[PDB]
């Protein structure tokens, strides 16, 4: 459960 | 304009780059997606020769199209990975016959 790449900014 | 157009089908651009589909990409994008509503299906296919913000096409067909109108607003402009992610609908009878590439 690595987290998401959701909502990651550069 | 295809992409203005509700249906169950909705369509992801810019969320990885030509050649960038790695082994996780389609359970993150789906388990995400799932909080809108139930997805039935789900198919990533790059357009050949396409630009880098525009080859990787990720298609969800939600159950209700409900469901598929709250992804689109909410998906639509949203970071994924440092990208800003295009979300828009997909024709469903060009799904259904997997024609993909259509300008939408």
């Amino acid at each position: 459960k690595r987290k998401s790449r959701w909502d990651e900014t550069p | 304009a295809m992409g203005k157009c509700p249906t169950k089908v909705v369509l992801l651009r810019n969320m990885v780059g030509a050649g960038e589909v790695d082994e996780d990409l389609e359970v993150e994008t789906k388990e995400e997606c799932e909080k809108y509503g139930k997805v039935g299906k789900c198919v990533i296919f790059e357009i050949p020769g396409a630009p880098d913000d525009e080859a990787v096409r990720i298609f969800l067909e939600f159950e209700r199209v409900e469901s598929a109108i709250k992804a689109v607003v909410d998906l639509n402009g949203r970071y994924f990975g440092g990208r800003v992610v295009k979300a828009c609908f997909y024709n469903l009878d060009k799904f259904r016959v997997l024609d993909l590439a259509e300008q939408v």
